[PDB]
């Protein structure tokens, strides 16, 4: 499993409105 | 090979075995149940309801039981309720078990279930007065498009409890609204217009069948009405036209046997106060002496009720006195009324009046008044529950001779049968009385332990060649195999003690063998007891004390006191025999 | 009084166990004999007496029953002695003869018939799940050279 | 009423709350004003929570506070009644599959077993039956309860994809049903054995382990009835209907 | 004896009953004869090295 | 603004936050200070979900995840968290690889099956086609949809290295697609038939469990 | 009595508790309130050790562990905290269940052995648990269960039917995992392998392997003569 980096990453954009 | 079992033997094995062995016996004789629902139903009908439930639970995981099986199980539960009602010893079927069986049948089959099964469930819930369960069944059935008037009346009978009896009143109201004429027809059939004091004489003569009056459907409806009128408050019981009509027509009627009249009248008038009761009774007597009207302190009142009966003096209207006996404030007052009341004098020895008096005194004390009644030398068939409660009260009183004599002179005659606990108390009284005398023989005690015992279940296993045949001519009438009486370990201990006190330990050996054979009830130290009685029969005190020592060393110190008590009992018995 | 009530010894069931019929009770009899005398315990097929049958006769006459059946935890060969063969018999529950009496009468019958088999013990089963074969978890033999 | 003053905090409690276990030394030490307790305020928090709820949850992560809670509760002799000396906290579910495989077609007969009695195999069977009826005909499979803790499912020779679908659905419903009871699937595994020496029969042992985390009824016989082509009884044969004259009027509405 | 023991159940077991699993006993021979009626495995000896 | 008190911790939040879903029994539980019996850990997740329409359950803490899910479903909020055909909170994926060979040509067929129906499997088939058209020609493999929630993938003539490529690529795409749909892999375990003797079929049974953590 | 004020917290405790070690700098610094420059967080561990004599340091909090050790070494308390079987339950437990199962058509036979990687697991308690849950489920004449040694339990069943064999095995595994977890563990993982026997055709051996990690649950945790001679002998 890719240890998600300490930064804003694509695919995580669902979180932001 | 040489010997082969028969269906009767298999059924008797089922009856003897414990409830747990039902599934194993089912699986061992699985060729008998898998494809023949007919004899599966026969087995359920021939075995008690508990074993029937166990057998159905076992077959659930193996076969696909059809609704006939649940029909038979509910019928057997109803029959057990009927038998306990007729006897007075057993306990009614748990409404929880009945409802569980109905729900299981619903879950396996559902709409395929008959409405007769719903009737059976309602009638099985009636005795415990589970009005919520009755309403739940009614809602289920009407939602599934099966609501019916018999279900309505049975639900009214179930809901007749003083908690939400207005619900039962509404149920009967709707039932009448649909069947405008059934309630009036039932009341007028209970008291037909034609029947009079002239007709009742011929009716009681009974030289011809003369089947006329309450049709069985009318009788069931009338029983439901009886419960509903009994449970209502005495204000509405007279306000409502139906309740007043039922009471008036029941008090004046001869289409019913006196025992049924007593039961229904006492139940219906259980809730009335004394003054209202007397007023209603006098009004009904007056209107009866005037004709027939269609509808659809203590000493003086006692004397006037005696006059109410004596003004007509029909041999049929005996229980007019039993009803006032039940309504009388106290047991001493009941004895006073009996004394003052003395065909009417002949009615005293009727079993119903004595049973009513014993029931009236049983609630309060039934010790000294009951003693006087029994000593009044009227041996009759008293109710088993009342007799058992009476002997229990006397045993609580810790007075042996009165119990022993009352039993030996009143109970063994008239064939009145006690309960298991009453038998235990009576046997304890017998043991202590015989010890004090150190006069009922050990043989008499052994005979009493079985003959006088009354189990709540009923024998139902017909013999092989006696069932109503589907072929050939039945040689012999259907004979029922009387299920063998089972002895409690407590009763067995008292029988052993009585035998050893009265001498012959061979009687105790016989009792132990009988108990072990019938119910496999083996005492924790039966080996030591058997060896003790063995050496006692042949006068070996040194061997007896050696056995006591070894029993203390092996089983424990506490368990040796029972054996030592047997030793002292034997020593007392044989020493008294030598001294006398 | 609390000493007039002997303590008892409803019944639970485990899916597979020994079901003793309602009229019978299972007793344990331990016996002994010499292999060189009895042609063995029992023969399946037939073409000195069988210990099984002689013991059956002795037990039947001692108990006053027409016939009884005995099954042994071990079926020794012909010529094999037994020091303690433990077997069980289902007898009626109404006899109530003391083990001393039963063994004495069986010994008397065997001695009259001159068949040398001994009965070490006779005893009712505390737990009626006993089976002489299926409950025996070890068997001890000795060979003596 | 009663005042407790622990290192960093103050608490007020009833004499009854403190004496919920009077004979215990904990209660005996305070026979009915400010009271001094050396114990840590967080230890006293858990102790008071147990006294107010009768439920004690030791702090797992903070083994230190757990240790002082145990030490104080044992010095005060209340731990014995806190813990005396339904469903089990763990549920092991076993599945045994007997599979036969021809060329491209596969049949499986599997027995499912639980570790305890409390589980509603009736409900599990019903769930499986509903989720399989609308996907594949009953002619190729069955599913009925065989024991208070066991159930059965079978299929006939059927394509490999179809058999995989049936087994996957059965296991999905098994997990959903056992989780509905408050159990979360902790672990699991699978094993496939060689085929029998002269036969194509294979045995697949599949295990789940669950750890405890915390209206219309349908008539359905336990053992089903297989359906040959033509019906042997009329369509409405099942239903029983009371006599039309005997029918009565609605007591309820809707 | 070993061949018979191989194809032998342990005690009395019955299992469920379904219309498919029926086991008719109309054999066509006497039930009094028990020779050859036992269930037996075929003795199979594996090869030596 | 209201205050919610838990086992040993305190929170406060806006009436609007708590009433974001008024029809919910959770909303009616706050009829205009409050005390709740849930653990503060469980309460923080639901409060954050109300605040930010966010939900990411801890797959590493099964106890907490189960408590949170049960609390939200009992409070009628889980449906608003996971709006729909309803996806199960746990899904099982069975991947059976049947290996055969005749006259020296070895083939094998993978069958993927999902426990539930809500999954879109045409998308997984699409993704596998896209990712394998580059690795191999379609003459040697074929993947389609047998029916709802079941997929088929054959390979008739494939070298050892190429088969090793195909298997790993298919598994990669399966796991990635399922996790993207709003799930997270919890456990995976496989088995094979030993069968040293010749066997007409060999079976590689792979099992995946997917637990619901996120949404989409 | 004594009130101790630390960087962020106020405490009150007893002079005897402070003087449990009279010879130490503690009793020298508290000769009959005061202030310390030790973190209030680091102070509770020391106070709990003094009041209870337990100083289990926090492994997760490496810092606070370091400051606790530093303060106790400076004040001479580490040599008392750590002065120079169930000795300790290991953080990871491996339990191996090896069972030979013979499988005929409707028949199944089992010979199972349970072994632990460490001592202190109350295997007698597990034996009693399994006996309790099985003696109601099937007669003891079919099956047998006892402990062969420490760390080892044994479970035999003579030829038994299919469904009941499944019930016995499922129950035994249920009890194994329940016991091991209840005594203070949690099943991190489980995996199995299967082998065919070298002799018999219908027998095979299953080897189950369960790895348990300590989870520190909420509820409290704990933390015949053979014959030799026939003739008479002196």
């Amino acid at each position: 499993r890719r240890s998600r980096r300490v930064e804003v990453e694509p695919g995580d954009g669902i979180a932001l409105g | 090979a040489s010997s082969g079992y028969t269906f009767a033997d298999f059924l008797r094995r089922l009856e003897r075995s414990p409830d747990s062995h039902m599934a194993p016996l089912y699986h061992e004789h699985r060729e008998l149940f898998v494809r023949r629902h007919d004899m599966f139903a026969r087995v359920i009908s021939s075995v008690t309801w508990s074993k029937g439930v166990a057998l159905v639970a076992a077959a659930g995981y193996t076969q696909a039981v059809n609704v006939t099986i649940y029909r038979a199980l509910l019928a057997r539960m109803l029959l057990h309720n009927r038998h306990v009602r007729q006897c007075g010893a057993g306990s009614v079927v748990p409404w929880s078990a009945a409802l569980r069986t109905y729900s299981e049948a619903i879950a396996t089959h559902g709409n395929a279930v008959p409405t007769r099964m719903t009737l059976s469930a309602l009638r099985l819930c009636t005795p415990a007065r589970q009005w919520v369960a009755a309403i739940s069944l009614l809602m289920l059935s009407q939602a599934n498009d099966k609501l019916t008037l018999p279900m309505l009346i049975d639900a009214a009978g179930c809901c007749a409890t003083p908690a939400a009896w207005e619900k039962a009143m509404t149920l009967l109201g709707r039932f009448h609204a649909q069947s405008l004429q059934v309630l009036p027809d039932s009341i007028q059939s209970l008291r037909p217009v034609g029947t009079s004091a002239s007709t009742v004489d011929a009716a009681a003569h009974a030289l011809l069948p003369r089947s006329e009056g309450p049709t069985p459907e009318q009788k069931h409806i009338l029983t439901v009405i009886n419960k509903v009128v009994s449970a209502v408050p005495w204000q509405v019981a007279l306000s409502n036209e139906m309740c007043r009509s039922y009471l008036t027509h029941l008090v004046a009627s001869t289409t019913l046997r006196p025992t049924e009249k007593t039961a229904s009248l006492t139940t219906a008038v259980q809730q009335l106060p004394w003054e209202a009761f007397v007023t209603l009774m006098k009004t009904v007597t007056a209107t009866v002496q005037e004709g027939s009207q269609g509808v659809l302190l203590l000493s003086n009142s006692i004397i006037r009720e005696g006059v109410n009966l004596l003004q007509s003096e029909p041999e049929t209207a005996i229980p007019f006195i039993t009803t006032i006996l039940h309504k009388l404030p106290s047991a001493e007052a009941a004895a006073l009324f009996l004394s003052e009341a003395t065909v009417v004098a002949a009615a005293i020895r009727h079993p119903v009046v004595v049973g009513a008096l014993l029931k009236r005194c049983a609630d309060s004390n039934s010790w000294y008044l009951a003693a006087s009644i029994f000593k009044s030398t009227s041996p009759t068939a008293i109710p088993c529950d009342v007799a058992s409660d009476l002997v229990i009260q006397m045993r609580r009183a810790n007075q042996a001779p009165l119990v022993v004599d009352v039993l030996q002179k009143y109970i063994v005659p008239s064939r009145t049968k006690l309960t298991e606990e009453a038998i235990e108390a009576a046997l304890l009284c017998v043991l202590v009385h015989n010890r004090a005398l150190a006069g009922v023989h050990w043989i008499s005690a052994l005979s009493w332990a079985t003959d006088l015992l009354e189990e709540g279940v009923e024998s139902r296993i017909l013999q092989t060649g006696t069932t109503p045949s589907v072929g050939g001519v039945n040689h012999e009438d259907p004979t029922v195999l009387l299920r063998k009486k089972t002895l409690s370990p407590r009763i067995l201990s008292l029988l052993i003690y009585i035998c050893v006190n009265a001498g012959s330990p061979r009687g105790g050996l016989f009792a132990l063998g009988y108990a072990r054979t019938v119910s496999k009830t083996e005492l924790e130290l039966s080996e030591e007891i058997t060896a003790l009685l063995y050496c006692m029969m042949y006068d070996r005190p040194r061997e007896a004390e050696s056995i006591i020592q070894h029993a203390v060393k092996k089983h424990g110190e506490y368990k040796g006191k029972y054996l030592g008590r047997l030793l002292v009992a034997s020593q007392e018995a044989k020493g008294s025999a030598l001294r006398n | 009084d609390a000493f007039l009530y002997f303590p008892p010894a409803n019944e639970l069931y485990v899916p597979g166990q020994q079901i003793i019929p309602p009229g019978l009770t299972r007793y344990r009899v331990d016996v002994q004999y010499q292999g060189n005398d009895f042609d063995g315990w029992w023969k399946s097929t037939t073409r000195r007496y069988h210990a099984r049958t002689v013991l059956e006769e002795a037990l039947a006459v001692a108990l006053d029953v027409n016939t009884v059946r005995v099954v042994a935890g071990v079926i020794p060969e012909v010529g094999v002695s037994v020091r303690r063969l433990c077997c069980h018999v289902d007898v009626p529950s109404h006899i109530e003869l003391q083990p001393r009496t039963v063994i004495q009468r069986a010994t008397m019958w065997m001695e009259k018939r001159q068949q040398p088999l001994a009965i070490l013990s006779y005893r009712r089963c505390k737990n009626q799940d006993f089976h002489a074969r299926h409950s025996g978890l070890r068997r001890v033999y000795v060979y003596r050279i | 009423r009663a005042v407790i003053n622990a290192g960093g905090r103050r608490f007020e409690t009833l004499f009854s709350t403190l004496h919920r276990y009077p004979d215990t030394p904990f209660a005996q030490l305070f026979p009915l004003r400010e009271f001094f307790l050396d114990v840590t305020p967080h230890v006293f928090e858990y102790i008071l929570g147990f006294l107010r709820t009768n439920q004690l949850n030791l702090p797992a992560e903070n083994l230190q506070i757990r240790a002082e809670v145990v030490y104080s509760m044992n010095q005060w002799g209340l731990l014995e009644h806190a813990f005396p000396p339904k469903l089990p906290d763990v549920c092991v579910v076993q599945v045994c599959d007997h599979m036969q495989h021809d060329q491209g077609v596969k049949r499986h007969a599997l027995t499912i077993t639980y570790g305890a009695d409390g589980f509603q195999l009736r409900s599990l069977i019903r769930r499986v039956r509903r989720d399989l009826e609308r996907q594949l005909s009953s002619t190729y499979w069955q599913c009925y309860q065989t024991n208070e803790r066991a159930a059965f499912f079978v299929t006939t020779k059927v394509a490999n994809g179809t058999a995989d679908l049936l087994t996957t659905s059965v296991t999905q419903q098994l997990v959903e049903h056992t989780e509905s009871m408050g159990y979360s699937l902790a672990s699991s595994y699978v094993t496939l054995s060689p085929d029998v020496v002269h036969t194509s029969v294979r045995m697949l042992i599949h295990n789940f382990t669950f750890r405890r985390s915390r209206e219309t009824i349908e008539a359905e016989p336990n053992i089903p009835t297989m359906h040959v082509g033509p019906r042997r009884e009329p369509l409405n044969a099942a239903e029983s209907i009371p006599p039309r004259n005997e029918r009565a009027v609605n007591i309820w509405t809707v | 004896a070993l061949r018979r023991a191989a194809m032998s159940p342990g005690g009395f077991s019955t299992g469920a009953v379904t219309e498919e699993n029926f086991q008719p006993k109309a054999t066509g021979e006497s039930h009094r004869v028990t020779r050859g009626k036992a269930p037996k495995v075929t003795m199979e000896k594996g090869p030596s090295n």
